[PDB]
Parts: structure tokens; sequence; C-alpha cells
């Protein structure tokens, strides 16, 4: 049996506008088995209210989500995805690059 | 153009934890419309978008029944999987079935959709003809006998052309606002620096939908392929798209490479360079 | 709607 790895894009729903409420987006993708650990993080703390999708897959069988919550980007926060799955040998964290 | 009403169901079993988890989520397009968890508190075909709300209480209960049916079928399909591949009642094991059908221009069936798998790894799909099966390895190839000996293909096939493609089109019908929409994305170059004498063009396209796009660099009109990066098209969360498409470019030929973005919002498609 | 049919493997 093979077990993929989970493929992360961090990036925020629209433009990043400092002051100007937003959605951060951590999207999974590519992985399998399904179960997996996703966090949104907040200078290195776990975010209140994170939402996800429900669990679906593509056309090569690997599974995807999309966790997301409110935040609002300013200067001195620092944002990033905190994820886990059984492919991995910890949690992987990805920060937020407003440049990609 | 062409529409698409597609479901998936996965089925994860799990030794020492009780039953089985049994999800499917219906699509119209790339848009999300419904959903049912085995793991809810109270296992029900729940609303996804609000086009679909206004569905009358035997609709929800109908479904909700075909998809109790659906996760206790899955149910003995894992343990049948157990038994075809000899596995041990141990491990972990996954059962995905993707199926649905493609509305043509022509309001045909341009498509239907049936296929399997266990494990990630493909098991048992409806062909083309929408008569024979294709079976991955000779463990699929008995539930072949099996699907041959009920006529199961003649049964979906009745599906797919008719029920499917038909509430498919009521499903248009009531969000047409939502479903039958083209938006084209919003485009734009960045630079970034990589090298004392290299640097990165990003393209970037968003908040466009359906998700279908195509993005590509041309270096002087010849297409180009070295030295890209094209990551997988995201979702924003709000029923939009995002995509970019990177280069790596030696610094002062810039001006050299150019973006094209295709998108049926766009009434032609794009060509971009990196603006001051 | 999901489909009323769905044989075992």
């Amino acid at each position: 049996m093979i077990q993929r790895t989970p493929k992360i894009q961090v990036y925020s729903r629209h433009p990043p506008e400092n002051g100007k409420p937003n959605f951060l987006n951590c999207y999974v993708s590519g992985f399998h088995p399904s179960d997996i650990e996703v966090d949104l993080l907040k200078n290195g703390e776990k975010m209140g209210k994170v939402e996800h999708s429900d669990l679906s897959f593509s056309k090569d069988w690997s599974f995807y989500l999309l966790y997301y919550t409110e935040f609002t980007p300013n200067e001195k926060d620092e944002y990033a995805c905190r994820v886990n799955h059984v492919t991995l040998s910890g949690p992987r964290t990805v920060k937020w690059d407003r440049d990609m | 153009g062409s529409h698409s009403m597609k479901y998936f169901y996965t089925s994860v079993s799990r030794p020492g934890r009780g039953e089985p988890r049994f999800i499917s989520v219906g699509y119209v397009d790339d848009t999300q419309f419904v959903r049912f968890d085995s793991d809810a508190e109270s296992p029900r075909e729940e609303p996804r978008a609000p086009w679909v709300e206004q569905e009358g209480p035997e609709y929800w209960e109908e479904a909700t029944r075909r998809a109790k049916e659906a996760a206790q079928t899955h149910r003995e399909n894992l343990r049948t999987a157990l038994r075809y591949y000899n596995q041990s009642e141990a491990g972990s094991h996954t059962i995905q079935k993707m199926y649905g059908c493609d509305l043509g221009p022509d309001g045909r069936l341009l498509r239907g959709y049936h296929q399997s798998a266990y494990d990630g790894k493909d098991y048992i799909a409806l062909n083309g003809d929408l008569r024979s099966w294709t079976a991955a390895d000779m463990a699929a190839q008995n539930t072949q006998r099996k699907w041959e000996g009920n006529r199961y293909a003649e049964r979906f096939r009745a599906y797919l052309e008719g029920e499917c493609l038909e509430w498919l089109r009521r499903y248009l019908e009531n969000g047409k606002e939502t479903l039958q929409r083209a938006d084209p994305p919003k485009t734009h170059v960045t630079h970034h620096p990589v090298s004392d004498h290299e640097a990165t063009l990003r393209c970037w396209a968003l908040g466009f939908y359906p998700a279908e796009i195509t993005l590509t660099w041309q270096r002087d009109g010849e297409e180009q392929t070295q030295d890209t990066e094209f990551v997988e098209t995201r979702p924003g969360g709000d029923g939009t798209f995002q995509k970019w498409g990177a280069v790596v470019v030696p610094s002062g030929e810039e001006q050299r490479y150019t973006c094209h973005v295709q998108h049926e919002g766009l009434p032609e498609p794009l060509t971009l360079r990196w603006e001051p | 709607q999901t489909s009323q049919w769905d044989d075992p493997w």
C-alpha cells in the first residue's frame, strides 16, 4: 500500500491589504489516506475559529481540503499553516508569504 | 459551457474503532451542493449550496435513505475487499467512488462516469461505451463477474442518461445565477529577487470561475517550459479560484517574457508583461 | 440526486 504526502498552499482569499478584514486559506491536496491534521497559526499560536471544507478527492484519487479563518493582515502579526500526516516525520509548517 | 454533476464517495475502515466512515459530496461543475457524513451526530443529506436549500422534505429524506444504503453497501465492500486481497482485519483501508454525468451542449450525455478505487489505486471503472467494465486487477474481476451477471451497467446507464441528466438540468436552473456564470480572473505580474543574475516573474490570476484555466509563459513569442513553476489551481473559499505561474529569468531579460491566460470568462485570451 | 443503484463488490 502506498501513502502520499500533502501538498500545502497558504494564501489569502482577497489581496492582502493591511487593516482590511480577510480570509486565511490553507489548501492541502494530493495526499492519502484522508486522515490529516491542519491548523492555522497566528504568531505560532493555534487560531480560534477555523473552518474546513468537506472531504473530497481528485481524479488521481488523492484527497484535498481547504481550511480557512477570518484574519486581519497587519504588520506585526505572523501567520502560518501547520500540517501533520502519516507520510510526514512530524508536523510541517508553511509560513504565509504575501508573494505566493 | 458543458456542465456536469459528480458524486464522490469515501469509505474508510478503522479496526477497533467501530464502523467505517462514509462521506458523500455532490458537485455541479466546480461547486459543492450536498454532503453526507456517517460521522455526524445525526447522519443526513445536508445542503452546502444556497440554490438547493429550497428542496422539499421528500428530497432530503430520500437522499438520506439512499446515502445510508450506500454507506452500508460500502461497509460490506470493505470486508469483501479484505477477502479478495487476503488482508488482515487490523489494517485501515479506503474505498473511493466517483460517478456522474457530463451534460453536453446537444443536451445529451457527453460522458458518463462510474469509477472506484481501493487504497488509492484503480479498482474497477465503467468504460466509455457504458456497457463494459475495466478491472485493474484479478480481484476486481470478481466484482466484474458480479456486475455483468446482474446487468449493473444497464441499470447505471439508465440512471446516467435519465435521472442524472434531469436532476443536473434542474440544479442548473435553480442555481442559474451562480452555476451559469463565467467570472474572468484579475491578472497581474510580480517580480521577485532570486540571484545576483536571476529573478522570478510570477503571473497571477485571481477570483475566476470555473476553475478550468490555462496559464503559460512565452519567451519572445516562443512557448517557454524550462525554469517554470505552475502551482495547482486553488480555491478562494468564496466560490472562486486562484492560480499563478512563475518563471526564472536572467536579470535584464524581463521584457522578453510574457504571460498568457485563457479562461471562458475572458472575451479574448490575455497577454501580460511586468509593468512599472 | 444520488443514484439508486450501488452493487456490492
